[PDB]
């Protein structure tokens, strides 16, 4: 919904942020968390050490 | 103690203006944001208006808009509340609040960081 917001005049005055549910990430430090219990299944890594000639 | 002191009220014909001032001692308005409080008896505590120095910025309520304005003088560390047009349901007791930033102006403040004495206004029709 385009909503306007009275009483502010200068756009820095405050942001405006992203949402979204799926689409899941890989537990890096360069993004903030979020909340509540940051756990939502595991997944496994291809490309594994093994034995050859 | 650093106290708030709340001053000018009165009894007044609706329709004409007043000047409230509420001043600090102990400390000063330096880093304070400064809320209107209105009590009118038989209810809660209604915002009225707030105002900020570090943006220089002005809330006003729903009732308040066009009619109230809000002044801050930081050197002998007051602020002043100029309302005009009174009708008779603006009659009630005022509070100021200062409090330093800590996200205290979300709708109802209900914070107090720092409370003082209030000053009553009667409107008479």
């Amino acid at each position: 919904k385009t909503k306007q917001f009275s009483q502010c005049t200068k756009k820095e005055q405050c942001r405006a942020y992203r949402l979204q549910n799926d689409k899941w990430v890989y537990n890096s430090d360069k993004l903030p968390k979020a909340a509540g219990a940051t756990l939502k299944g595991k997944l496994h890594v291809p490309f594994l050490l093994a034995d050859g000639k | 103690d650093v106290q708030l002191q709340a001053s000018g009220g009165g009894s007044v014909q609706a329709g004409g203006s007043l000047r409230l001032s509420c001043a600090a001692s102990g400390h000063s308005f330096a880093n304070y944001h400064v809320a209107w409080i209105r009590q009118t008896p038989g209810k809660e505590r209604e915002f009225v208006g707030s105002a900020s120095r570090r943006d220089d910025s002005t809330y006003y309520a729903d009732f308040a808009l066009g009619r109230f304005i809000i002044s801050r003088d930081n050197d002998i560390n007051t602020a002043y509340l100029q309302m005009n047009s009174l009708k008779p349901e603006d009659s009630a007791v005022y509070y100021c609040v200062a409090a330093v930033m800590a996200q205290t102006t979300q709708g109802w403040t209900t914070d107090y960081d720092l409370r003082g004495q209030g000053t009553q206004v009667t409107v008479s029709s």
